[PDB]
């Protein structure tokens, strides 16, 4: 691991020298390149409720990333922005966003949890950003794709929203 | 019988594409996605299942 | 503190009525409330 | 919030619509019948396609485009095409009769019986946005509809909106392969509204994209279809930037201010890499350096125009993709050092860019081959001068023996103003000779 | 007790700011969603010095945030700790500034400044007692620098006493990513000068030089880039929120590293700054907390720093250590480099204590430094600046605007008399 | 004591609906008139506003009036409509048709009988009456005519007794007739002379709040009401709940009434944040101070700061402080001193009751007697003189049977009360 980066920064080294690019790959871009390859406009859908809100979970097979978008309703209130939490990999630990200010890296041993698609699951409260989002449901494609992966993605009963209350 | 509506001809765009790039004249044989560019060429919109069937078979 | 700063210096039964409208529920195994539920309390 | 709305002039602007149009409907996940898949999501911003398409309640996304060509070929094809559902029934005006390469008949006879009702349906389409930044106006100025109409709806634009910004995205005569005699008797007298009511202009020459599809895309026999996707591609690249969200988000004004030094001086070179194939691309270790140095080479060009024959003024380059902030520095870096081009003394600087997190998209069939990143150059620079001392010879031949003068004069336009498109592509070259000149 | 507002201009200082709320979150131990989840009493202590309770038991940030285009208003929003902000404190307009200078500071700027400044009066009265006002924006672009330069002068014209903070990012040629870097700069270098009772410089050069050599990281993009200038953000002002030995505020600051009212720009520096592989391998210690803190290649911005002679320097070490070890250090650095000092101004360096550490760190230390070598980014760019301006390039849309020609003829001058005093300051002898 | 309400035209029953759900809701009354309060204090002081009858169920001393019987079937079928008498529905055959004049003189005459008569039963029922209350808008026809009549009959009935008006005056923004600067102009200078206290409403300001504070994508007439309904419990609250610093309607009136042609107030109410925002707002009463006195807070179309104030009310809800209560306005008088008039320092009464309204915590009510009133009725004066000038839409009047004198009067009456606004704006001491 640390060998790895040596390797890579002196090579980065080496094409400063040079006036060229490091032609081999991080272990990490090689396999965000399979991921690209394979699962590119891949996105798994759940709707999830926090706070009597209705958001949209969007888990990005290409990258493992989470996004959050607020749905509204007719005289909620709220300001019309959509995005709640955008794009990034969501570890499962809150803290774990910010990074060490000595390193401005991931901690020392191996890279942390991040929520997955084992982890989005309908009939449960996920836990992003300390925030219990209750999935109630997905559409048919994330259905199916669960299904494949063997987990069941039952509709449940949408819990109580503003909507309801409005 | 979109060819006989339409008077299409892939003859030359996947002759060219067998004879691309390559000293060889001819192969009689091409890449998939070198056909879905000949179909794009003359313009026959298909689904991705329906391409991937013909080009199985 | 309920009559050290508050002042109340009420009689047993106050001070538990007292005690237990801020620590009943809402306090953990030690006895501890949080700021959060302190001001819930408050706000309530 | 963020809207642009796209105007296509002529056969050329017409079908570089429909293919900008179905890149952007696959882009943003809306099929051809208008609506979302509502089984499967893309993934895309929700508010991204609000630049672009426009809401209705039953779930329809209705383009924020008016198709006007006088000819209704094209426009009745778009009517049948596979996308008939997607547009509205209006701003796709068809007319009864085409301008027959005469920007004379363009700009005097049916242009003024047509540019009414376009200025029409842009008000409506105005009307619908509400945060609009700018027009895009796509056309070639060498045919009669382009020419003609485009002249007068930009003229029309900018008298009746201010100073909201105009992206004039024209496919000039090309300096050897060109289709049409008049097309020097065109492009010089639709120049005038492009020197002065175009905000930033384009340039998409023919044999440039030509060359680059010859031995880029491995492919014997493109054709119109191909150089449509090229620069779809091109200007999905260009608008990705408010599109999306990206590292160094960018506007049409921030893209204006930012390349345009003189009012006079806005013609801007156009590139875009890694334009590859299937085979291309798994052989190819496509980094950001890499794809940088094949956009600033000179076969890798959409205008035909040698940049080493001229002196790079300011250039933009907008990334897509996982392109770290860094990667662009040392690609910028490298190509100060290296030496085969060269800028002007006066604008050190002369760089930008603008990073957007969104990989391209490759349409089914289509010209690129589907690529983490990409990266478009949109350079203004002295080169420009040799197109336009061609196209400026080139026109100075016909018009010395009065060659096709009768065609536009017996309509109703002068003859004087011939003269005066001729030294306004005189001033021109004077101009690029004087700030390519060093202090 | 003593609070600071935050007023993040432009997609860079938005940038910025997003992820310095997030490190202040961090130590004061306030939840993503709001709500306070400290363990220490000493989290909950200061936390009046950048936020304002709400009735729910959580804290708002007195932040301003203001650009001209919405997209980096949407994605400072939807960061992890972006729903901490007022939504009213999110003030911009529905057309960018383009990256222009005067349309930003005449125009657009101009129009959404009132609202800006009445959120601003707002949090200032739901202040108590206000100590400062701190942005953060960069000079390169349109809205960060020409709006934000208007919003200092007036918020010094509002409150004359208060602290001017100010945090700008200068460009760089080798990083310069826009035509008209030295047109913004230049106009608003007089405005800082004139408003600002200390401007603090950053330089993506250096920051990426650092990232390179001493991080040695590959490819992170502006997150754990903005990360150090956050930090240094925070530990700015560490003693107004954590007791510590020798305490200090930013009044301290400004009048220790302030010998002259036109020479208020700040070097910046961070320590220690260690690589992953190389964390267990050193150890931390004061004395080379002082070196890596001196240590030339270790500064933030992209002048070199032995060309030209300290005025002041001011150390906030943040953390558990003694006294001596840190004063006797300053004093080791001035006599073993006393050439690269100012001998008619004894004792250099300010030395402030603090006994709280960052989160996850066992000492540390900002460094801010008035040395004379700014001046040649000051040059630098005003280089640049002639360049364009003689040929008249790129000011054709300043012009139409509404802004004269004479203004950046003023702006050079002004450019032009603060080189020469850090130049003559720097010659200077008793 | 208790007070008796009357509601006119269709803007003035619905507000007046509105307001009763308020009530109910605050008193703990569902719709059927039992009561399931769960707090005493309800019960305490019930009887102000409902009179209970022999089987204890509540009915509410209100009185509906319009010439049109649309409005009323509406009233009647909404969620709260079985609360009202049924004979105190007094209602014509044929509609007002948007005229002061047969609004009235014609045919609200021939119905103000059986209104003053049911006005009559109330106030007879009642002990002894606190005031009257009247929730009309002036741009209409039986709004505005009638409902003056009303207001002119009991001013001549019921001398000692306060009537309290809750006036919608038209703005050109909104304006969706062609003639109420006729009835405006007809209506506001009997309002003058018959109304102990009005109180102004703009619909623009009421819209501008639900542009901004409320951020409502559809806000509706119901949310509209519902906003001016806050205020017309909160009035009477310290009537209807104990609190450290009692008040009532004289109270307000001999303190904010220095001159008894101004008694025309502007309203506000600031408590008023929306669902986003409320998360993120510290509620205290500091705060509601400052929100209390913003301009686009106030739900009367008209800038506070381009006129002075000759006096205010402050009517705070919730069981708070006194010191933040009183040293807030101190601090708010000082501050803006030039907003404020000199010769009568301390313009800010305050008064607080105890019981705060249902799901929240503090609020407030802000009566204030500015001299930016005057704009709004000088403008209007400008929109007649501009109608009056060709004589346009007069002769509908004139049939009716209204004559030129009498608008020559209206306007004089007019030209009379912006000046006297005006001669203490400038007034110097
Ligand atoms: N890049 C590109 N250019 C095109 C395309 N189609 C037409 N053109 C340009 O259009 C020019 C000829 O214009 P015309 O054939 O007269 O088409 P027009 O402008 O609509 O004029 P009309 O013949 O009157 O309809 C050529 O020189 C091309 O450069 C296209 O699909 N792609
Ligand atoms: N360190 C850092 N610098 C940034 C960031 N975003 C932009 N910049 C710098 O700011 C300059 C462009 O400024 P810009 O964002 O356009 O300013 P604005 O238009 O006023 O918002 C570039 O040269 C970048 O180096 C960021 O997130 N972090
Ligand atoms: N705030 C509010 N205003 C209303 C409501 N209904 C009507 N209005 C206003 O009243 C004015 C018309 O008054 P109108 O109903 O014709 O009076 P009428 O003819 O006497 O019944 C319009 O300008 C509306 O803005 C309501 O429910 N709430």
């Amino acid at each position: 691991e640390e060998h790895l980066q040596m390797r890579r920064v002196i090579e980065v080294q080496a094409a400063t020298r040079s006036g060229t690019h490091a032609s081999l790959l991080t272990p990490a871009e090689r396999t965000k390149a399979r991921d690209f390859y394979e699962y590119d406009r891949n996105v798994l859908r759940f709707y999830a409720v926090w706070e009597k809100r209705k958001f949209r979970i969007l888990f990005y097979l290409a990258d493992g990333s989470i996004a959050v978008l607020f749905d509204k309703a007719e005289n909620d209130g709220r300001d019309p922005y959509p995005i709640f939490v955008s794009r990034r990999r969501i570890p499962k630990e809150a803290r774990a966003v910010l990074l060490s200010p000595e390193t401005l890296n991931q901690p020392q041993g191996p890279p942390p949890a991040c929520v997955r698609a084992e982890d989005l699951r309908t009939g449960t409260s996920v836990d992003i950003l300390t925030r219990p989002f209750f999935i109630y449901d997905c559409d048919e494609h994330t259905r199916a794709y669960m299904e494949a992966r063997g987990i069941p993605q039952p509709a449940v009963a949408v819990p109580l929203c503003e909507e309801d209350e409005i | 019988a979109l060819v006989q509506s339409n008077r299409i001809c892939l003859s030359p765009v996947l002759r060219d594409f067998d004879r691309v790039r390559k000293g060889i004249y001819e192969h009689r044989t091409c890449t998939r996605t070198r056909f879905a560019r000949g179909l794009a060429t003359q313009n026959i919109m298909l689904p991705p299942e329906q391409l991937q069937l013909l080009i199985r078979k | 503190s309920l009559n050290t700063v508050l002042h109340f210096n009420m009689d047993k039964k106050d001070e538990d009525t007292l005690v237990s409208l801020l620590f009943d529920g809402i306090e953990d195994e030690n006895g501890d409330i949080t700021y959060k539920q302190f001001q819930e309390f408050v706000d309530s | 919030m963020r809207e642009a709305i796209c105007i296509h002039i002529g056969q050329a602007g017409c079908q570089v619509g429909n293919a900008c149009w179905e890149l952007f409907c696959l882009e943003h996940g809306i099929q051809p019948d208008g609506s979302m898949p509502s089984d499967k999501c893309i993934g895309v911003e929700d508010d991204a396609f609000n630049t672009f398409f426009s809401e209705t309640g039953a779930g329809k996304h209705v383009p924020r485009c008016l198709f006007l060509d006088l000819e209704p070929t094209v426009v009745d094809e778009v009517r049948t095409g596979t996308y008939r559902q997607l547009f509205n029934p209006e701003q796709l005006v068809s007319g009864k009769e085409d301008a027959a390469n005469n920007y004379a008949r363009g700009h005097y006879t049916i242009g003024k019986e047509i540019v009414d009702l376009a200025l029409d349906r842009i008000r409506k389409l105005a009307d619908n946005c509400t945060g609009l930044q700018g027009f895009m106006v796509f056309h070639a100025v060498g045919g009669g509809t382009g020419s003609g109409l485009g002249a007068l709806l930009l003229e029309r634009l900018s008298v009746d909106y201010g100073k909201k910004s105009k992206l004039g995205y024209t496919v000039y005569p090309s300096p050897q392969v060109s289709t049409a005699v008049v097309e020097p008797y065109n492009c010089v007298l639709s120049t005038h509204s492009l020197l002065e009511h175009t905000d930033v202009a384009t340039m998409l020459d023919n044999e440039a994209i030509y060359d680059l599809t010859r031995r880029s895309l491995d492919i014997e026999r493109p054709s119109y279809t191909n150089v449509n996707r090229l620069i779809g591609q091109v200007v999905s690249s260009l608008t990705a930037s408010l599109r999306f969200d990206g590292a160094l988000n960018v506007d049409l004004t921030e893209f204006q201010t930012n390349l345009v030094p003189y009012p006079r001086i806005h013609f801007v070179l156009t590139s875009y890499a890694p334009v590859v194939s299937a085979e291309k691309a798994y052989h190819e270790q496509l980094s950001v350096a890499d794809i940088t140095n094949s956009v600033f080479e000179p076969a890798g060009m959409l205008t035909k125009c040698d940049p080493r024959h001229g002196k790079y003024m300011s250039c933009c380059l907008m990334y897509r993709g996982d392109v770290v902030p860094k990667d662009v520095n040392a690609a910028i870096a490298t190509i100060k050092t290296k030496r085969t081009i060269q800028f002007v003394d006066w604008c050190p600087t002369g760089f930008k860019c603008g990073i957007n997190y969104q990989p391209p998209t490759v349409v089914p069939g289509g010209d690129l081959a589907k690529v983490q990143r990409a990266v478009c150059m949109i350079a203004n620079s002295t080169a420009i001068a040799e197109v336009f001392a061609r196209i400026d010879h080139k026109f100075d031949l016909m018009y010395s023996k009065r060659a096709f003068v009768h065609w536009y004069v017996g309509e109703g336009m002068e003859e004087g103003e011939f003269s005066e498109a001729r030294e306004d592509l005189a001033a021109l070259e004077k101009d690029y000779e004087e700030v390519g000149a060093e202090s | 007790m003593r609070e600071i507002v935050s007023c993040q201009a432009g997609q860079c200082g938005n940038q910025i700011g997003s992820k310095f709320w997030e490190v202040i979150s961090d130590e004061h131990g306030v939840d993503p969603t709001g709500t306070y989840q400290g363990d220490s009493d000493l989290q909950l202590e200061r936390i009046n010095v950048y936020f304002d309770e709400s009735s729910g038991g959580r804290y708002v940030p007195r932040a301003v945030l203001m650009d001209l285009e919405p997209g980096t208003m949407d994605s400072v929003r939807a960061g992890p700790y972006g729903q901490l902000f007022r939504p009213d404190n999110f003030i911009f307009g529905q057309s960018g500034a383009g990256n222009n200078w005067a349309k930003g500071h005449y125009t657009e700027g101009a129009e959404l400044i009132d609202s800006v400044l009445d959120v601003c009066r707002k949090e200032a009265e739901s202040c108590d007692c206000l100590q400062g006002f701190q942005l953060s924006h960069s000079l390169g672009g349109g809205t960060g620098s020409g709006m934000g330069t208007l919003l200092i002068s007036k918020l010094r014209e509002e409150y004359p006493d208060r602290i001017m903070m100010t945090f700008s990012v200068i460009p760089s040629p080798r990083v310069s990513d826009t035509v008209v870097e030295p047109y913004n700069t230049t106009l608003s270098v007089h405005q800082l000068v004139e408003n600002s009772d200390e401007s603090m410089c950053i330089d993506n050069e250096a920051l990426y030089d650092i990232c390179f050599r001493t991080l040695k990281l590959t490819t992170p993009t502006f997150g754990d880039l903005n990360h150090l200038v956050a930090a240094v953000m925070s530990g700015v002002t560490c003693c107004l929120r954590f007791p510590g030995q020798l305490n200090s505020d930013l009044r301290k600051l400004a009048v220790n590293l302030v010998p002259f009212p036109r020479l208020h720009f700040f070097m910046m520096g961070f320590a220690p700054l260690t690589s992953r592989g190389s964390q267990q391998y050193r150890g931390l210690s004061v004395a080379e907390l002082t070196q890596q803190m001196f240590d030339a290649k270790n500064m933030m911005q992209a002048a070199d720093p032995r060309h030209g002679r300290y005025l002041t320097a001011s150390a906030l070490f943040r953390g558990r250590m003694s006294t001596k070890e840190v004063d006797e250090q300053m004093l080791n650095v001035q006599n073993k480099n006393s050439s690269y000092f100012i001998e008619w101004i004894p004792n250099n360096i300010k030395s402030s204590i603090c006994d709280i550490p960052p989160k996850g760190l066992k000492m540390s230390v900002t460094f801010i430094g008035n040395n004379t070598c700014i001046q040649e980014m000051f040059r630098r760019v005003g280089e640049q600046f002639t360049g364009m301006f003689r040929r008249k390039a790129f000011l054709h849309w300043y012009t139409g605007e509404g802004m004269d020609e004479m203004e950046f003829t003023e702006a050079e001058s002004n450019m032009n008399d603060l080189v020469s005093e850090y130049q003559q300051y720097q010659d200077a002898t008793v």
